[PDB]
């Protein structure tokens, strides 16, 4: 949502979804110019917050740790998933013939 | 704009007076130019109107959305041709190509209501009615009787003010 | 769109005498219009809307719940075919192609209530009274009665407000 | 739906006028209505719904839990069979195999309420009285004696908004 | 379900009246109907309920504490035996094996009170005593005595609602 | 349990009409149930209680604390005896022993008062006067002298809730 305006009056719904569009189009800085507004007769703007928001959903760590779990199990290093450097790529393909195959 | 006019308060009143006081005919007067202002219409017949226009945007809205015909537009004065747009109910233009940026001027024809609504023709009558009987009060008590007024918003009476606002514009 | 007829009134109130005054006729005139209005409705026949659409989106919701037929659709002026989507209750199309982006314009036609429910008929009746017997007022006391009105919302008597809201649509 | 006829009234009341005024038999014809609304219930036989579906979901709640038969149902109009689902009361249907996502549509039969409770009854009654007094008031002192009236809650009298509360659905 | 009858309410009042007016028998049987449903009771015998079960947890609760017999239930279609669980007051059942995952539909007959107990009986005529006497009012003063009405509370009078709380369920 | 019976009302009154009408001696026995119950016991003599218990905890507490003995308890159906506890007044149990964890289920009765204490039997006469006089008012005038009740507080007029909470358990 980019705003909330509110009333008690009764208003003429085909001329509020006009002016809803009008509203939409004329603020947003790509279409539009205007950017102050003017409210009368009563209509007044109402603050509101983000009830929940995407920041929440720190995922990042868990699904890193099911990929280790993954790789783990057929049991190949993350080096060779990465691609490091020198002292660690050389070692780490025969970790892995040694170990596993 | 005539929302009401004599015969239409002598009908609503039942006012049997051969003719009305030069103050209910003042006040006639001067309801049907309030009421036609309160609404956001004004009385002209041809408006002229400058838009700040970009090429990312192909809908625009005029600014009286009973607008009737577009009979000029122009884009930096360079000016275009009816086959280049569209016009749809509440005065929107709908571009057919994406414009050079900066100002349009167009217009346009902007026509009004037909007929009147009866819910405005009542209104009228009851501030018509209101300024007569100087109701602009909180109470009386002449006599033995007594009244209290309406909780007024906007300064118009509350009684009133829900039926321009069923109509007024924006 | 007629909620009430003079019959009706005179039927509610038991009214005898031979005729109405031009007051409760003009009363009942602007009623028909305003609950008409307040509803959200309006007295069209065939309505066009134009409606912005996209690929991911293919339910579009028409402007008035009681369209009972679309007429024409059309998507950036290529027509598209009766086939090509179906038509729900409430004024809910489904395409059953991913339209391509931009402007949709539909023509249909809007019906109504049929038959007007007897609450609305019961709501105009009361407000014809509320208007009549002038009881905008918040007390009067003419010689030893007196009565206290409601606390009237949105300008409405609270005692109506409760039918049309029980129909107010959106 | 009759909540109440004519005779219900007169045993309550009392009456032994032999008819009621026209004023009532409205009166209780918009109360039938009203009761009807304020329920959320419809009058309506069959009744038709569509409804978002995802494989990880199989319960459903149909949009109307007095529903007493399923009688087609169908997903992406692809039809589906008696067998692959379970109808519990309150509407639930249970989904014996995991939907295809995308829009379901199912015609169902609505039933209602039988018997008609006594308390419903009796609330429609004290409405049908409310707008007869016309008890929409604060107080009234008419002679000597004198009233002060509920406080009102949605504009219903609070001492029957309690019986409809017990059953407002949703 | 009657918490009372006309003879109750006689004793209470001690009305030597032949016998009741109709008001009198149909607000006793609309009073037996709402505390019957204020209490969150309901008149069903035989009751079917449905309830999501998990491995990790072994207590159900039944939908009415007052389920006297399990007589029918089964975990996904598969049935299972009197053996497997036990049943204790207030309708809990307690399995004795960890349930698969999914959904358990039971059958149960839910009794109720017995003996229905004197204060709901009384609480009742005071009920059919506050419609019968139209005490839904703040005030009266009718001749010379004035009495004010209690805060009610929910819409219903606040002594009595001290007895229904002191029973209702959840 | 019977705080009160018609002598001791009797005896508080001072009543010399030969008998009680029905209202006081309902009014009574009403009045020994609420009292009863709004003390948070219960009538019953034999008790059964299932307490989760852990193997860290000792100290378990009965339902009611004039629990007078405990006549079963068994632990995931394993029977324990009387040399494993301790019973203590207030209906503590200690045990000798550190448990298994999971479920405990005890039998015990649970005894009461004795001697009913004085001011319960006062509190409750003063409760059967509060609804026989009607005093659930908050002003009367009849004729010239006039009073103002009590600020009653969760429903209960204040000068006997005192009394109640002295006792009221938990």
């Amino acid at each position: 949502i980019g705003l909330i305006l509110e009333t008690d009056e009764i208003l003429n719904k085909k001329l509020r979804e006009r002016k809803q569009e009008e509203l939409q189009l004329d603020y947003n800085p790509s279409t539009g110019q205007s950017s102050v507004l003017i409210l009368d007769g009563g209509m007044k703007a109402k603050p509101y917050s983000q009830i929940s928001s995407f920041k929440d959903l720190d995922f990042k760590e868990d699904i890193a740790g099911f990929n280790k779990s993954i790789c783990l199990a057929f049991g190949v290093p993350q080096v060779l998933i990465d691609g490091g450097n020198n002292a660690n790529i050389r070692p780490n393909i025969e970790l892995f013939y040694y170990m596993t195959i | 704009m005539q929302i009401i006019t004599a015969e239409d308060y002598r009908l609503y009143g039942g006012l049997k007076r051969p003719e009305l006081e030069s103050g209910v005919e003042m006040m006639i007067t001067a309801a049907n130019a309030l009421i036609t202002s309160l609404l956001g219409m004004d009385d002209a017949d041809a408006v002229d109107q400058l838009i700040n226009t970009k090429p990312t945007r192909k809908k625009y809205f005029l600014s009286s959305p009973s607008a009737t015909s577009v009979t000029k537009m122009t884009i930096n004065d360079k000016e275009i041709d009816p086959e280049q747009y569209k016009l749809y109910s509440d005065g929107v233009i709908l571009l057919k190509f994406s414009p050079p940026e900066g100002y349009m001027d167009v217009e346009y024809t902007q026509g009004g209501f037909n007929p009147i609504p009866e819910d405005l023709k009542l209104a009228a009558c009851m501030l018509v009615d209101h300024w007569h009987k100087q109701d602009y009060r909180q109470a009386k008590t002449i006599g033995g009787e007594t009244v209290t007024f309406n909780n007024t918003k906007s300064g118009i009476p509350e009684h009133i003010r829900t039926i321009i606002e069923v109509y007024r514009r924006v």
